[PDB]
Parts: structure tokens; C-alpha cells; sequence
């Protein structure tokens, strides 16, 4: 069933198909272009109840594609540019245009609520990044020693000579070319750059305006809120009376007020155009506003994952400061790992040796009480219990002292140490 | 043949394109941040590149190589039109071939400077070389042509609001140039979404 | 649109060396073979 | 005719012609285990109980349905029924007149070859059981020594397994201080490689129960019985 | 009309074979063709059983223990026979009933050897005789009379078969007897073993 | 039949006493009191 819905800016009423009637509002968004309109690139709608059109949203989950509580559509290409029947015919008309006005107060209170969200959803952000900002003005001083740290520490890696023996795990060199070597397009001095790049993308200088005129941006927007929906502040209470004054005078005639009720209905078109120039009014408003701010809003948003990533990088460039004392130690680990591989290997030989002969020597004497007495006598069988091989000690190797580990030489360690900068107190 | 003339063209500007990459690989330049820039970065970063020269360098050969390997095929090309196809033996297309052979010479001339200050270091670090995955120079072109772009979208927020016509239709020759050197499907889906991006962004002229 | 972009932008696209040094010598000496011929080449204007 | 199947006893008589002097000797046999039968009588049965009566006693009793004196008398009626003194002669002069519908004589034979060939299965348990004495006094020195193995193991097993423990435990506390030291920096799963390893420790482990099932004769009761038993207290 | 008196009549002649019995096992014997060579072979058994009399007499004083059950059995309020009738007019089966009873005493002369045999039990086997488990006084007499009956096949080979028929005879009044104590299911298949073998018997005759 | 007697006595067949043992001084107990009711009893015939 092909949808029946408004449209404020061509007199409250639209049209559309089926599949805009009932499955996603991204359905009605396309036939936004049909029925004689332009599409929702071109135009807003919202559900009656200001309920905004979320083109994902099944129509149905909308419930507003048939007349009763139509959907109202704001058009933004609209932005971008004898004889007795006459008694019920021409009422007719007014309440219709009636429930038009009615029509009509919905998509200002769907303009307002649009607003809502806008207003809550701009001053949330602004806070976020408000203190994001601050915060960052803050780290402004915190990152800047951090990233001299981290010169220091790169000098000191070029120092640091490179893996020895650990280059085997698949001549002169330097760890820093091997920290360097990670990642080729992503360089450390590559890291750094971008994070003082974004640092100075990040001034306050033209933060703090941007801040300001965002700020003004917000008041500007409260105050068309206030302005704009304020446009047709008185009328409601005109349009009911005059409604209720169509009705009592159809109700009457059942021609001295023919022609008056006549006039009258023509006199609630120019109210109605009147209405009309309400709209734009507050339409330009919206639009200018709703504009500016989306324009503003993505920008702080995208600040913020500016904001968000300079922080985020800022630990990894804080991650690679420990790096040469980190190695420096991990070496003696690994010298220390090699010395207890060697201990550990002779223990369990030692202990691998007397199992061995412990089990061959208790092995040896059953074997000659069996052949005193294996199946030699019936005493076997009440003496059940002694035929028992001796105990199963752990006579077997071990399975390995972690062979996964890299190779190295303690020689080699002597060298680096000789070889080393000021770290080689943290391989001491 | 103009048609193919245009051709030669666009792999001309291509080419000076990159080699300006390549210059700004050789140093990089800050100016572009445009109102300020703290000074110890500046430091810092000078710091970096003198400790990190080398592998600069050597990623600056790398890329030098592949615009000798792009102007070394221009060049057949050149000698493949010149035996059809001179359209007149424009004077155009003779001051093109003559600004690729200077082009190409510089090129040959870096490529041995390159080589033999490299030599050396070649030698030295010639077990890591073995370890270490090639940088692919076609990755190196996408990822400046990648913080151009960005660079470029970020002065258009935050009002700087200039020279973003000229970096976006630099960036936008330099991905096309991309494309058709890319000859590689995977990531040839990424470089046509890159280059209808900014088509599309191109409307704001 | 273009203020848009940026979103999409902001994400990279992302797309042994030892063998490459060995044919340094031999890519150099061809392409300087290649620079005497197109130099000749060029000659003809 | 039937004094071919009957030749199966036939060639048994020539093993009882054998046997002739071997049960002889296995009377003598038979005295030497009425001898050791006496020894177990001194001898006690006590250890390991599962109590104060004999070594005899408790073999005797050892089963109900049948003992020592059963088998004896047994072994003397196998004796009477192929008698050197008629019986086997009378063996020996009814194989003679086969010679002289043989089923009789066959079937008489081959029973009493059977009889004769249990009678000697018989002696030979008897002998096992004469040897019996010997075998207890050896399995009392066999459990004895079972006991001092088992505690020489279980102290070596548990001192092994205390040294390992305690190696085991320093190795993880230092692994873990320096797996904890720089737990994910600079690449260390990159740039490193394997620190992660946590050291063995299956040699920290001790062993399980062994030789639960000894009949749990004391020792030192058993070196009671052996002195209270000096007669053929050597095995 | 004498059933109560009869029944109880055929139990105690199958006592007194068992007591019989029981005296067989206080001494060995000798037979089909008496002592061998080397008799002392059997007193040498004489010798072993004397230093083991002790189990022997036990299983003896257990046997008269079991038939002793029975016996008082009948003792305890005996005039189930004058209920019955049999004892009417037959004060003879009264006497034979007295005479039953002066068996229960020599019964209970043998009980107060099983007495002096279980305190030496509890002297010596103590725990023994505790984890006994032994066979029931039913299994010994049955083992018994398949040994008079294995004697018998021997005689009867021997060409000694004249008594061996009142000792076959007799074993079948044993089984007989055992067949009226058949309480357990193999009991009764025993008792149909001996009721095959007592036909064999009767074929022999 | 002597065949059948042979293998019979080839294989014959076959079927915590102090459970019983303890029991014995009871029961005698008990044989001699029923021997003295019934020695009483035989003087009734």
C-alpha cells in the first residue's frame, strides 16, 4: 500500500510507495524524490509526534505512513528557493486546513525536538572536548618533556650497539636500527613528527577561538529556538476561534453570511499564507542553524579523535622510552636463563644417573627373588603381594630447558658491556 | 597522438610529483604546519633525522630507484613513439622528452651518489637488510600522498582556509599516478575509493 | 561532503632487502647504459 | 588291535619302570618333606596373619579340603596301586600276556598311567612344599629386605623431591620477577623471543605409593621366627 | 503313621555313619592290598597326622556338633512321634529314640572336645580360625564319601570288588544321608552326581 | 559304570567360621538342656 504523508513546505500533504510505507524510512527517503518532490537530500521529514525519520527504521516501526498521523515532510529544495452544498464543502476545506494548522504546530514541536537532541547532543560534546581541551592544556606541558626524553633515549639506543647473537633468530649496528627497523614506513622519528604536527594542529591559540565561536554558535542557536518557534506564538488561539466560528455559522446555514462564511473562508487563507510566512521565518532559522552547528559539531568530534589519538600515540611514544634499560636487562636475564639451563641440565643428570641405578640394582634383586620363587612354590600364592616390581622413580631425562630461547654469549655480554653507553648500569 | 602525448605528459607530472616527494624525504620541512611550531620539536626532530640518516637515506634511494625504473620505461616508450607515432615531432613533445632526459640523468647521478655513500652502510648492515622485509616504494608514495591529504583536510578546518585547492589537486595527480603504477588489485580497491573521495571533494571548487 | 571526508580519510587503507642491495650494482649499470642511449636519443633533435 | 591305544600306558610303564626308583626316591623325597614337616611344626606361622599356631599348621589349614597328611597318604595309595612289590610286577607280567577286544587291560592301564602320572604331579607339589620351609625363611628375607628398600626409596624419593621443589620454586620466582619486569615492553615478545618460557619443574614432583600390597610381615618379627627357628634356618 | 519317629530314625543312622566317619578320621587306614612297599610311607602319614590330630578331631567335633543340631532338634519336646503316631503302641521306638539321645551325649562328649579344641584354637590360630571360612561339616562328609567311593574303584579294579559293593552301598547311604542335609543348590547337584554314580554302582553290581 | 566312577573320581564335585566357633559353648549350653527334657520325656513311653 503506497504511503500517504505531509509535507509542511507543500501544503501538509505526500505521498509515496509502498516499500516507504512499510519497510525502512531509507525506502521513503527515495520516494521522497517521487510523488512530484525532491529527495531526502533535498528534504527532512519526521513522524507525526516529532518522532525524526530515521531512514534504517522499518516505516512500520514508524507507524506513520498512512493519513492517520501522517509523517510531515520538510522539503530543504523548498529552502533552496440550489447550490447548498457549499455549506459543508467550504467547511470542509477549513478543517483540513485546520488540522493543517494542527499539522503545522507538529512540525515546529518536530522542529523544537529536533533542536532538543541538537541542543543536548552540542552541549555534551562541548563539555567532552571542554575538558578533553583542558586536559590536553594541561598534558600541553606533560607531553613536551616526554618527547625530549625520548630524543635523549634514542641518542642512548644509537649507542646501544645491536642484538649480538639474537640477529640468528631470522656487524656494526645499533639497537636504534633495529628499533628503526620495525615497521619501515612507520618510523620513530616519523612517530615523533606527526605527534608535534598534531600538537601544533592542536594550538590553543585557535582552539580557544574555535571554542568561543562554537559557544557563540550555541547561544545563537538557543536563542532562534527561542525566536523562531516564539514566530507563531498567537496562532492557535485565532485559528480556534475562527474554526469554531466556520463551524457555528455552518451549523447556521442549514445567503447574508453565504457570502460572509464565503469571505470568512477566504479570510483563513490569508491566515493560512500568513502561516505560510511564519514558516519561512522560522524555517531559515532552522536550517541555518541546524547547518552551522552539524558543521561545528563533526569538527569537534573529529577534534576530538584528534584529541583522542594525539593521547593515544602519546602512550607509545611514551612506550618506547624504556626500551635500551628494558634490553640491557633482558640480556643478563637471559645470561642468567643460560647458567640455570646448565645447572639445571647437571642436576637432573645426577639425579637421572643414581635413578638409574637404584632402579637396574632393585630390578637385579627381583629378578633373583623371582627365580628363587617365581611360580617355584604354592607359598606364592598365600604370600600374594611381594611379587612387586620396586618403586618407578623418575629415572627418565627431562623434556627441555626452554630451547625456544634465542642464543648468546657471556663473552658477548662482557663485550657489550665494554661496548655499551651509560646503560651499562641497568645490565650491571 | 596528442592523446598519447597527454599520456606522456601526466607520467611527466607524475614523475616531478614524486621527485618532490622524494626531495621532501631527503628533509623534511615543517612550513607546511602554517601558523607555528614549538621549537624543541624542531629540535627534536632534527635530532632524529641526523641519528636516523642513514635508513632516511636509504628509503630516499629506494624511492629514487623506483622513479628510475618509471623514467627508464618513459624512456622506451619515448623511443617506441619516436619510431611511430611523433605526431609532427612536436616541439612540445621535444622540450617533454628533454625535460625526461635531464630528469632521468638527475636521476641516474642520485641513484650513484646514493649507491656509493650507501656502500658502507650497505655493507655494514647487510645481515639486517637480509631480515628486514623490503619497503615497497609504491607503500611510501600512498602514505605521503596519505598525509597530504590529511594534512590538507585538517587546514581546511580550523581555519586555515588557503592553498587547499593546490595541495588537494597535487594530492589527486599523485593518486591517479599511484593507480597506475598500483597494478595490484587488493589494494587498488582502496586507491579508487582514495581517488573518488577526493573527486568528490572536488566539488567544493 | 568534502568535510565529511575526513572521517574516511582518517583511517589508513594500509597496502629480505639484502636480495635488493645485490641487484644495485647491476640496475645501476644498466640504467647507465640506458642513460648513454637515451642521451644519443636525445641527440636527434 | 586295542593294545595299540593301549601302548600309550604301555610307554608310561617304562616312565614308571623309571618312576619305579624315582617314587622310591620320591619316598625318599617323601621323607625328607615329612622331616621339613616337622620343621614347619616348630617353625611359626604368625607373621603376617590375614594366629601363634605353626608354619605346618597353617600350610595344613592352608586349605581345608586337603593337606600335607591328605597328600601323603594319597602318594602312599598311588604307591600301593602300582606296587613294585606286586602291583607294578603284576603291571609288568599283564603287559607281558597282552602279547599272549584288548579294551580291559587298555583302559586299566591308561587309568592307572593316569593315576600314576597325578601321583607324580602330586610329588612334586610335595616337594615344592618340602622346599616350602626353605622358600618361607627366603621370603621372610625377601619381604625384610622389601622393607629396608622401600624405606631407603621413600627417604631418597622425598629428599629428591623436596630439592627439585625448592629448585622449581626460586626458578619461577625469578622468571616471574622478570616476566613481570617489563611484562609487554619495547616488542619484548618481538624483539625478544621465548622469555615467556616458564621453567620446568616435573622433577619437583614425588612419587606415588609402591608395593602397597607386602602381606605386611614386621621384620623384626620375622628375624624373631628365624632365630626361634634355627633348624634349616639358612634359606 | 511312624513318619515323625521314622524320618528322625534315618537321620540318626546317617549321624552314626557319620560319627563313623569322624572316627576314620581320627586314625588312617589301609586297604586294596593292604601296606605297600614301604609302608612307612603311610606311617610316616601316621606321623604328619599325629603332629596334626588337632584339625582332624576339630572337623570330627564339628561334625558332631552339626548332627548334634538335629539332635536336639528331635530331643527338644520328642513327642512330635506320639502326635503322629508312631509312638503309639511303640514304646520300642521310644527306646530307639533313648538311644538316639545317649548318641547326643556321646555327642556332646565329643562337643567337649571340640571345647578343648577351640580354647586351643584360640591358643594357637587364633586369628586363624577367625578368618577360617572353612567348609561346613556337610563338604568334609561329602569328601569323605567321595573318597570311599574312589577306594572302591580301586578295589574293584584290583579284583577286590566283594566288600567294595557294601562299601558302595554304604556310600549310597551316605549320599542319601547328605541329600536330607542338601540345604544348598549345589548340594542338590552334588546329590544328583552321587544319584548318577550310585546307578553306576548298581550297573557294576 | 566302573569307566563313569573313574572320571568321577577324576573330577568330583564340589560346593570368618568363627562366626559359627564362638557359638559353641551356647549351643552346647542349649543340647544339654534339650538332653535333659528329653531324658525326662522318654520315661512317657
Amino acid at each position: 500500500m503506497k504511503l500517504y504523508v505531509f509535507l509542511v513546505n507543500t501544503g501538509t500533504t505526500l505521498t509515496f510507495d509502498t516499500e516507504l510505507t512499510v519497510q525502512t524510512v531509507a525506502d521513503l527517503k527515495h520516494a521522497i524524490q517521487s510523488k512530484y518532490k525532491i529527495a531526502i537530500q533535498h528534504q527532512v521529514l519526521v513522524v507525526n509526534g516529532g518522532e525524526c525519520m530515521a531512514a534504517d527504521r522499518r516505516v512500520c516501526t514508524y507507524s506513520a505512513g498512512t493519513d492517520t498521523n501522517p509523517i510531515f515532510l520538510f522539503n530543504k529544495e523548498m529552502i533552496l528557493c440550489e447550490m447548498y452544498e457549499v455549506a459543508k464543502k467550504l467547511c470542509s476545506f477549513c478543517e483540513g486546513l485546520v488540522h493543517d494548522e494542527h499539522l503545522q504546530h507538529q512540525g515546529w514541536a518536530a522542529i523544537m525536538a529536533n533542536l532538543e537532541d541538537c541542543s543536548n547532543s552540542y552541549q555534551k560534546l562541548l563539555f567532552k572536548f571542554e575538558s578533553i581541551y583542558s586536559n590536553y592544556l594541561q598534558s600541553i606541558e606533560d607531553i613536551k618533556l616526554k618527547l625530549t626524553h625520548l630524543g635523549t633515549a634514542v641518542s642512548v639506543m644509537a649507542k646501544i650497539p645491536l642484538l649480538e647473537c639474537l640477529t640468528r633468530h631470522s656487524f656494526n649496528v645499533s639497537l636504534l636500527d633495529w628499533i628503526n627497523v620495525q615497521d619501515r614506513p612507520n618510523d620513530v622519528e616519523s612517530l615523533v613528527r606527526k605527534c608535534f604536527d598534531s600538537m601544533s594542529r592542536l594550538d590553543p591559540r585557535i582552539i580557544r577561538p574555535f571554542i568561543a565561536e562554537c559557544r557563540q554558535t550555541i547561544a545563537k542557536l538557543d536563542n532562534q529556538n527561542m525566536k523562531a518557534i516564539k514566530g507563531l506564538e498567537d496562532r492557535l488561539y485565532a485559528l480556534d476561534q475562527m474554526i469554531a466560528s466556520c463551524g457555528r455559522l455552518v451549523n447556521e446555514q442549514k445567503l447574508q453570511n453565504h457570502r460572509k462564511l464565503l469571505d470568512i473562508k477566504q479570510k483563513c487563507t490569508t491566515a493560512k499564507q500568513e502561516l505560510a510566512n511564519n514558516l519561512h521565518v522560522r524555517l531559515k532559522w532552522c536550517c541555518f542553524v541546524m547547518l552551522h552547528a552539524d558543521q561545528d559539531g563533526e569538527k569537534l568530534q573529529a577534534l576530538l579523535r584528534l584529541v583522542i589519538e594525539l593521547l593515544e600515540r602519546v602512550k607509545i611514544v611514551e612506550a618506547l622510552s624504556t626500551v635500551p634499560q628494558m634490553y640491557c636487562l633482558a640480556v643478563v636475564e637471559v645470561v642468567r636463563r643460560k647458567m640455570f639451563i646448565k645447572h639445571y641440565r647437571e642436576w637432573a643428570g645426577a639425579l637421572v644417573k643414581d635413578g638409574k641405578r637404584l632402579y637396574e640394582a632393585e630390578k637385579s634383586k627381583r629378578e633373583s627373588f623371582g627365580k628363587l620363587f617365581r611360580k617355584s612354590f604354592l607359598r606364592n600364592r598365600l604370600f600374594r603381594g611381594l611379587d612387586s616390581w620396586p618403586p618407578s622413580f623418575c629415572t627418565q631425562k627431562p623434556r627441555k630447558f626452554d630451547c625456544e630461547l634465542p642464543d648468546i654469549s657471556l663473552k658477548d655480554l662482557q663485550f657489550l658491556q665494554s661496548f655499551c653507553p651509560s646503560e651499562v648500569q641497568p645490565f650491571l | 597522438h596528442t592523446e598519447i602525448l597527454r599520456g606522456l605528459r601526466f607520467t611527466l607530472l607524475f614523475v616531478q610529483h614524486v621527485l618532490e616527494i622524494a626531495a621532501l624525504k631527503g628533509s623534511a620541512s615543517e612550513a607546511a604546519g602554517g601558523p607555528e611550531y614549538q621549537l624543541q620539536e624542531s629540535v627534536v626532530a632534527d635530532q632524529i633525522s641526523l641519528l636516523s640518516r642513514e635508513w632516511g637515506f636509504a628509503e630516499q634511494l629506494v624511492l629514487y630507484l623506483k622513479v628510475a625504473e618509471l623514467l627508464s620505461s618513459g624512456l622506451q616508450s619515448a623511443i617506441d613513439q619516436i619510431r611511430a607515432g611523433k605526431l609532427c615531432l612536436s616541439s612540445t613533445v621535444k622540450q617533454v622528452v628533454r625535460r625526461l632526459n635531464e630528469l632521468y640523468k638527475a636521476s641516474v647521478v642520485s641513484c650513484q651518489g646514493l649507491s656509493l655513500r650507501l656502500q658502507r652502510f650497505f655493507l655494514d648492515k647487510q645481515r639486517l637488510l637480509d631480515r628486514i622485509h623490503s619497503i615497497t616504494a609504491e607503500r611510501l608514495i600512498f602514505s605521503h600522498a596519505v598525509q597530504m591529504v590529511q594534512s590538507a583536510a585538517l587546514d581546511e578546518m580550523f581555519q586555515h582556509r588557503e592553498g587547499c585547492v593546490p595541495r588537494y589537486h597535487k594530492a589527486l595527480l599523485l593518486l591517479e599516478g599511484l593507480q597506475h603504477m598500483l597494478s595490484d588489485q587488493a589494494d587498488i580497491e582502496n586507491v579508487t575509493k582514495c581517488k573518488l573521495c577526493i573527486e568528490r571533494r572536488l566539488s567544493a571548487l | 561532503d568534502l568535510g565529511t571526508f575526513y572521517r574516511e580519510f582518517q583511517n589508513p587503507p594500509q597496502l629480505s632487502m639484502a636480495e635488493d642491495l645485490d641487484s644495485l650494482p647491476e640496475k645501476l649499470a644498466v640504467h647507465e647504459k640506458n642513460v648513454r642511449e637515451f642521451d644519443a636519443f636525445v641527440e636527434t633533435l
